[PDB]
């Protein structure tokens, strides 16, 4: 209907050319106020603090994805030069001869924010390697039939964990507590995005359909989009609102905010968004980060008072 | 003497607890001042007036509390971190609501555009154009640049408030 957001600040002329897996915010330095970390296609590793650019750094290769365990960690080829506030800290490499497709995080035990963390990686060979809370070593190597296109983790490493994996073949696979399911869901097109929601996983296939899936295989709802999917992301507001939404941006230029079946906000960036991040950046908790095809950076913020009901 | 109620709101980390510490006597002052938790109530004397001062927290988590004092308050001091260009809008929203409320009477609002010393500071005319203070047409208001650390301007400000509170 209308857009719920507050317009923070806009930089039409950032250098940034990156898509979602190469964008991230974390507290690398620890002075409370969080920083935006981007693995550009410049093979340059830009860092933004607040309204301004802080650093640039040089990246050996062109990057695949960046995560954090306060230690940033770019992936590329078969190496993962995990930096750390903010200078090289390892060059851990995959035992068999492998190329990296995807990477994400897992909670170590607390299943709560700002806790101990275990890095996770998918390999073109067909494995998902979960590692140590110091990034020390492979903790569970699970070999799985298909090439992973992208992945999502819901859970805790100690308590319980379910990981959802979208393969390039157009199938959705599941792993619960290190154990691999034989439950295989067939998609309608090859997957474009994967989001961990409340009680289900969201796939976006190329035919402009978002789909909701439960670990069992039930299809909860289906979102049918007017244009093509360029971006998807878990927007997670905690507090008395407690909703775990889905933002999806399209090439026609709109950025939509579905709350389960329902649309809650739509705004349009002048150029198509390629990257979406929702989280604490700056001192404000609910903030939306967009990197567009015009290479501009846009920061928007969710009012305390906005109802997503 | 005469006592009046002053509420001090503002986003987190703007220097409300610091700005009120410079109103307290040099001996009663705290050395390292801490992130206000919940809220804190000091009394400060300046002239015929004796200020009943309310220091709120600014973190989102507690903003739900500012509404608690809007009825009794006789004046509002709104503090703004000048280096935080980012969360300028978030300040505006919180300020809009505070005015909008039905319990907040049309009292004088003194705005401190604090942290003028910081290099990247936002200048008193850009700040009040973000916050849109030019629109405020029903009450006396003034923006004053400042430095909470030092007390710089804090005099220039409270003196103003005290004037229309008399
Ligand atoms: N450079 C500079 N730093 C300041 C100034 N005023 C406060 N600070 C620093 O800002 C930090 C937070 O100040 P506080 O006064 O506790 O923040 P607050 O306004 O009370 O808001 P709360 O988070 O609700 O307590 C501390 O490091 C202060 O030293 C200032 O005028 N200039
Ligand atoms: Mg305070």
């Amino acid at each position: 209907v209308r857009s719920v957001w507050l317009d923070a600040f806009n930089d039409p002329v950032a250098g940034i050319s990156a898509y979602t897996p190469c964008v991230h915010t974390c507290n690398l330095f620890g002075d409370g106020e969080n920083r935006l970390v981007i693995a550009d296609e410049d093979r340059k590793l830009k860092i933004w603090k607040g309204t301004q650019k802080a650093s640039e750094h040089p990246l050996l290769d062109t990057p695949v994805a960046i995560c954090s365990y306060p230690a940033l960690a770019v992936a590329a080829g078969s190496h993962i030069y995990i930096y750390r506030n903010l200078r090289p800290y390892y060059k851990f490499v995959l035992p068999p001869e492998t190329v990296i497709t995807c990477m994400d995080v897992v909670k170590q035990a607390i299943d709560e924010p700002d806790a101990v963390s275990c890095l996770v990686v998918g390999t073109e060979s067909g494995r998902i390697l979960i590692l140590n809370p110091a990034g020390t070593a492979i903790v569970k190597n699970i070999w799985v039939g298909i090439t992973p296109a992208m992945i999502a983790v819901q859970g805790e490493l100690d308590v319980g964990y379910r990981i959802t994996v979208a393969g390039r073949d157009g199938k959705l696979y599941h792993i619960r507590n290190g154990e691999l399911s034989q439950t295989i869901i067939q998609l309608e097109a090859q997957p474009v995005g994967l989001v961990r929601l409340a009680k289900h996983v969201a796939v976006g296939c190329m035919n402009d359909v978002v789909h909701a899936y439960t670990p069992t295989g039930h299809k909860s709802w289906s979102l049918y989009l007017p244009c093509h999917i360029l971006a998807m992301q878990r927007m997670e507001v905690t507090g008395q609102r407690n909703t775990k939404a889905l933002i999806v941006a399209l090439s026609n230029g709109e950025v939509r905010v579905y709350n389960e079946k329902l649309l809650v906000s739509v705004h349009v960036s002048p150029n198509p968004v390629t990257a979406l991040w929702f989280g604490r950046y700056g001192r404000e908790d609910n903030t939306l980060l967009a990197i567009t095809k015009s290479g501009a950076l846009d920061i928007k913020m969710l009012p305390r008072t906005a109802n997503l009901e | 003497s005469k006592k009046v109620n002053v509420l001090v709101v503002g986003l987190d980390n703007s220097g409300k607890t610091t700005i009120i510490e410079r109103l307290k006597p040099r001996p009663r002052q705290a050395a390292e001042v801490a992130p206000t938790v919940g809220f804190t109530v000091d009394e400060v004397e300046k002239g015929p007036l004796t200020f009943t001062v309310f220091d709120m927290s600014g973190a989102g988590r507690y903003r739900t509390l500012w509404e608690q004092y809007y009825r009794e308050a006789d004046a509002v001091v709104f503090v703004v971190d000048s280096a935080d260009k980012l969360r300028m809008v978030v300040a505006r929203d919180e300020m809009e609501h505070m005015l909008k409320h039905s319990n907040m009477r049309k009292v004088p609002i003194l705005y401190f555009a604090n942290k003028k010393d910081i290099p990247v500071a936002m200048p008193p005319v850009e700040i009040a154009q973000a916050l849109g203070l030019d629109d405020i047409k029903d009450r006396p208001w003034q923006i004053v640049p400042s430095n909470g650390l030092t007390g710089e301007g804090v005099d220039k400000g409270i003196d103003w408030l005290a004037e229309r509170l008399s």
